[PDB]
């Protein structure tokens, strides 16, 4: 059923929707949600659809989304109506989520959060971490 | 007698294919026929100057497995080298006058070679000697290499990783490349590439061989999947980050692999070979070191017996 | 809102229809997944709900639920209706998801798989590894 | 085939009653009349990655006495696991292609049920794994303790030491717990106290147990003191100090102790056995240890050897 | 001429309320107002013979903001580990004739009540001696409790962790058992309570102490809630699991905690403070540390100072 | 308030033109008049986790050269290597509430940048972060280029070696290429060549460079040829001694160099500058690393003082 006023992740690539629900623990909430994975779609077949009642994302929030579900479209669905829509656009910096390939990184063992400075390249994205100062493909560092 | 009776055996570069095969066959005899007393009443010295696990307990199993003797040691650290420094020179020539033959590795290369020209008239046999040879390793590869595709000619053989400080791909290339009709897939970094010096005496020989940046791109091809650990000390923590999935390999990679191929590692592993390969039908690489009994037991047999026995 | 045949897994103790997901890897698969978190149960008030269509589960998987949503319940649906039910019975043992709370048990660096031997008794589960034969109280396994 | 044939011997929780009396039957028979080369074509591996001075030592002397062979040894410093870091089990995948049985002690509880699940058909027995299992050392008291006593059941028997963290005496309870009427008196440190939940298991069953704080206080109805070592390092040098003279032996309290009551210690001892016991009648420790042989042997015997032969 | 001048700091008994509070008025003034020529011309030794990052460092950093000089070592590379005996006894009466005052760390119990018998009139700090006192670390944490709370009496202090073998929980119940109506609750496994001779000196002087199972049991009545390391070491890694969880704190635990409440520990941490605590405005730890260096410079001007005119 | 004021010096990227020539114009101004107490009453950490000869030892003359006290560690024998844990975030949290600015020296790359988010206001400078950087080193090198050649624009500069690894050449380079019309020559074994990243940067800002087999090749133009070691661990024994010759320096070599050029190396050296280049004019390896003290000087005035008056 469509939701009354909240936020709506329309368009997530298949076998994404879990993990932006992990990657960001959007379910550590005490808000109705209700989620589709694997739905039938047109403009790739099929997707998956994460919708979170009475909650917002900052436009930085969802950025973040970008490296995962960048033809993703975010909703704010208000009083049964599609309020804003939002597209996922590449933000310069990620945090907490991604893990440094260095294993000579001091990262790994300290408590401290994760952090990249994030470029394009045409064909790929660079991200430097923060502590290292290694860049990185994101090709190398999502993909583990 | 055997044409292997009392040789050394040091250097890959020393064994004919003839060799290569007589072992080999007599490898096979032995594991379908075994002999327990063989070499009763010979006493064998395993001298491991250098840590191991398959190449010194297989050895020192092959020896009771034909009914010899064994004396030694693991490490050097109580030996008279080791304490009061003396020379491997005595070493040998002192230890020649007490067994009936010699198998040692050392962090040295020559150092089996050395060994030769103190040892009088007993056999030593390289466990492996710095970067240069260590041929009882080759010897099971081939004779594995035989077993699961039938021939040692005409094969697509693919090895992979540190293929420049390698020195059992080093061996084994050398090996292969004296059958005919192998074509080699060399799959290493760019840092860690096979050496010209190999490159070239594939050439020599009219051999083909080419370079690949990733498994995946050959796999298809290919009936000997040959994977070393890439020596990650040897690259700088992030360089490897970034082309090591080109070089590992999973359960998933072996989708489009030929019936026929398997993979081996001399061993031992650490990333390069995921278990989930484990229990797929190309994994052949516990079956290789177990091999290195028959083998590593007809080599023995070889040099120890005098006439042929087979 | 009612699939055609698959699994239905309702009563579902609210913050536990993630961790299912997660540590039994539901949603790595094409089936058409639906999911509630939070919704309202009736008087538990909110509870999470999980179905997931062409896919049916042995009482074995089933009871694998036994120790995260005991009071769950799993529906079998097929042609539209809920064919049969059943609730999770406590297993034998649990493999794969849980991890020994003794540091020193060499489950941990070793390429195996975990395993407890489940035993009933005062007021709790306990939980004994297969390696290292120590019994734990299965709200400390569960507590990591 | 006998009962014990290829079974693994990893926890003393998996041995039955009826298992425990083979193996002392066993080891009665071959300790009266000798077979030489019962394991002859064998070769067993002596994997000791934790220091051992008797289990190994008397293990492989067993495995001599029966005709079989040796490779192994006896710390991980020179084998891949420990140079390069290898697993344990693909060095266990890679061993068992060698042998015909592993006999390996291990610093980390489970390692032996590990080297189960890689060896394939080769029989594993734990010679010892982190506080876990030490099922052998539990086999060869049983023989010791039927051996002087006559009988495995009804008997009075007292521990003392540090029975919190001790796995012999915590194994020993548990196979002493198999037979019945047995009652048992547990001396040791507040601190150091035997685990509720081998207390309870003792409940279950019905079987009679008590703690009393000193030797001396049931010195007089004892038929067996078994003694381990308190664990000093595990207290405060000046805590046990003060309850120290409570966990020693002497000769001197041996003196209305019962005629037929041995003294038994896993060893090594320490403190705990002053050497004035040593000569008296009741000291049975050096014959418990030798007793390790017979059993540690027929322990071999009844997993190598097809049908029966006792 | 005041009460510490060219007095020792060994043992917490040595110290009376009018010393601590002495020491304390005195870190007091010269944290608002230094004295960076205070000491110079003085030359201090700082001889560690066990390891230490707050304790040495902050000593040292003492002096130097005092504006006197150091000498010393963190371990031993001199003579006394190097050229055998060179006895601790010898090594104090050579570097007494060198230093004005010595601070020292030492293994065993008793060592700076030792140096002080060989160090003529140099004054000798104990900066931790085995198992026993740990006397700067206590005036560091009745000084951060002092601070925090503005008193030293009628307080409800907990402490949590290895209370059985913390010398520093022992001394502090020692010290603020110098003051009136505080009272203590031990929240502690089994295995590690706090000492009985600690309890009966309580009793003695009527004050009140209770024993809990977790802190969210007395978390919302503590004005100090000190947090003490339970090394694993100290308990079967099994065992330990068991009780973790209710000696561990995290952020969500301080929930209904006072707004006062600050919580302590003596560092180094591992886990049982997790670093989700750090943000909140109850983690006095840090801040509990850099009191070390008032503390500390307040001892040193006591004791070197005959008058102190500030 | 200068540029630098109460700033951390974590990254030659973090650095500006501005930035390194205020740096060192103050170097030059400190070096021709002295300020030796400037920084009194200040205490200065000095942290090395890694072995250090120069870097760590100029750090602290030069904080004595300004009248800094200092307090720290060579290596680990503190709370970090001897208790477990304590976290190098926890180590930081602490020292930094006793020091006003931490010098640390780490193997893991990130350590400097970490430390800063856990020192609050204390001023963290990088003495060397595993293969990152080490911007003291190039702040030094530049002040030594500046001051013999009298600018860091339109320079000639050659640098020879590791330059893979090398992280000082990396920043160097970086450095230089924050000026205008430099040109470089890249003298390396192929095996560790400059990586591409920086040739990236350079053909970026359309500075010159280009690759040289030998010295001898771009000798005659060079203003500053910057030598680093090649460590033979870095290659195969055989493979370097193949190219050994051309990667080295000695006295003949420069019979054509112009007679502004200086050559300079970060140090310690092995073989790659022979000894009888150290009589040559040309040799200033040793006046680089003592302008080590007049820009590690600098540094530590600029970020301690807000407004040097010099
Ligand atoms: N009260 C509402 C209103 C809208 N939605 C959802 O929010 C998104 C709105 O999409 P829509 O405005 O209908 O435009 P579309 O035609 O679906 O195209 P697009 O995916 O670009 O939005 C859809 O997931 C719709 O189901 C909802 O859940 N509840
Ligand atoms: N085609 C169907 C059929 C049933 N359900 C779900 O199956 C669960 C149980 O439905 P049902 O047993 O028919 O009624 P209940 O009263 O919910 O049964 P119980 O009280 O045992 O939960 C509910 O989540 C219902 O939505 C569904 O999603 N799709
Ligand atoms: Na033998
Ligand atoms: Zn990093
Ligand atoms: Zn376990």
């Amino acid at each position: 059923e469509a939701i009354k006023r909240g936020t709506v992740i329309d368009h997530i690539p298949a076998q994404i929707g879990f993990k932006l629900l992990s990657l960001f623990k959007l379910t550590e909430t005490d808000q109705r949600i209700t989620i589709g994975l694997n739905l039938p779609s047109g403009e790739m077949g099929r997707k998956d659809l994460i919708k979170i009642e009475n909650t917002f994302l900052s436009e930085d929030q969802v950025d973040q989304l970008a490296l995962y579900a960048p033809q993703a479209t975010v909703n704010r669905i208000d009083n049964y109506e599609v309020v804003g829509k939002s597209r996922p656009s590449l933000p310069e910096r990620i945090d907490n989520v991604l893990v440094c390939p260095n294993s000579n990184c001091i990262s790994h063992a300290e408590p401290v959060s994760s952090s990249f400075a994030v470029r394009k390249r045409a064909n790929d994205i660079a991200l430097k971490c923060k502590y290292c100062e290694k860049e990185f493909s994101h090709n190398v560092v999502l993909a583990n | 007698a055997n044409p292997l009776y009392q040789k050394h055996i040091i250097s890959i570069n020393d064994l004919s294919r003839d060799d290569l095969n007589l072992v080999l066959a007599t490898a096979a005899k032995l594991k379908a026929n075994p002999q327990p007393e063989l070499l009763k009443h010979k006493v064998i010295a395993s001298c491991f100057f250098e840590a191991s696990t398959r190449t010194r307990l297989s050895f020192e199993t092959s020896m009771h497995r034909l009914g010899a003797s064994v004396v030694g040691f693991s490490d050097s650290a109580n030996t008279s080298l080791g304490k009061k420094g003396e020379t491997l020179a005595d070493t040998i020539s002192v230890i020649s006058t007490y067994v009936d033959a010699i198998v040692m590795r050392h962090p040295q290369e020559g150092a089996a070679r050395l060994a030769t020209e103190f040892s009088g008239n007993v056999p030593v046999l390289n466990a492996g000697d710095g970067s240069n040879q260590h041929p009882t390793q080759t010897l099971l590869d081939l004779f594995t290499i035989q077993e699961t595709q039938g021939r040692l000619d005409n094969l697509h053989v693919a090895m992979v990783g540190d293929l420049k400080y390698g020195r059992t791909v080093h061996s084994l290339t050398q090996a292969l490349a004296k059958f005919d009709g192998n074509r080699f897939y060399f799959i290493a970094p760019d840092a860690l590439a096979m050496p010209q010096y190999i490159l070239d005496m594939l050439d020599e020989k009219g051999i083909a061989w080419s370079l690949h940046s990733s498994i995946e791109e050959v796999m298809a091809e290919v009936d000997i999947l040959y994977m070393t650990r890439v020596q990650k000390e040897r690259l700088d923590p992030s360089e490897y980050a970034n082309v090591k999935a080109q070089f590992v390999l999973r359960a998933s990679d072996l989708h489009n692999a030929k019936a026929n191929m398997k993979v081996l590692h001399p061993l031992p592993r650490v990333d390069e070979i995921a278990t989930d390969v484990d229990k797929t039908p190309h994994a052949w690489y516990f079956q290789q070191a177990g091999n290195g009994i028959f083998a590593r037991q007809a080599l023995l047999a070889l040099v120890l017996n005098r006439d042929l026995v087979l």
